[PDB]
């Protein structure tokens, strides 16, 4: 009964450096 | 004797754009 | 309808149907659906619209 995970297709939030 | 190998730097630029919905 | 050695003479039937146009479409995309992967509870799964 916990939320789940949001999708929202912006690549700019998931950058790793 | 001794022959050796050093890393020197560089670099590729390489640009990525979004697909809203995944359309 | 007719055959001598100087002279013939055919009959043909043709049937016609012409399609009425309501609308026209010039400029179109076709769609392709690509999706998203989603990582839960160990479980890969590919998510889709
Ligand atoms: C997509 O993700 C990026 C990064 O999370 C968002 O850009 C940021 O927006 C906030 C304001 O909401 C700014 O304070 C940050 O400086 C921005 N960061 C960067 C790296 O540009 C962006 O708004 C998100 N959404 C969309 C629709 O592009
Ligand atoms: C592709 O882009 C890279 C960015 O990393 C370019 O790298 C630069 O190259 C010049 C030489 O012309 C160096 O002086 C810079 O220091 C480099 N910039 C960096 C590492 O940020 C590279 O030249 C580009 N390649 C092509 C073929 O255009």
């Amino acid at each position: 009964q916990v939320l789940g995970p949001v999708i929202d297709w912006n690549v700019t939030q998931r950058a790793v450096y | 004797s001794l022959r050796m190998q050093h890393p020197v730097p560089k670099y590729v630029e390489v640009n990525m754009t979004s697909i809203p919905q995944g359309v | 309808t007719h055959s001598s050695p100087t002279a013939t003479a055919w009959e043909i039937g043709l049937y016609y149907e012409l399609v009425i146009p309501k609308h026209i479409y010039l400029n179109n995309w076709n769609v392709v659906n690509i999706g998203h992967l989603v990582k839960s509870a160990g479980q890969l799964t590919h998510v889709t619209i």
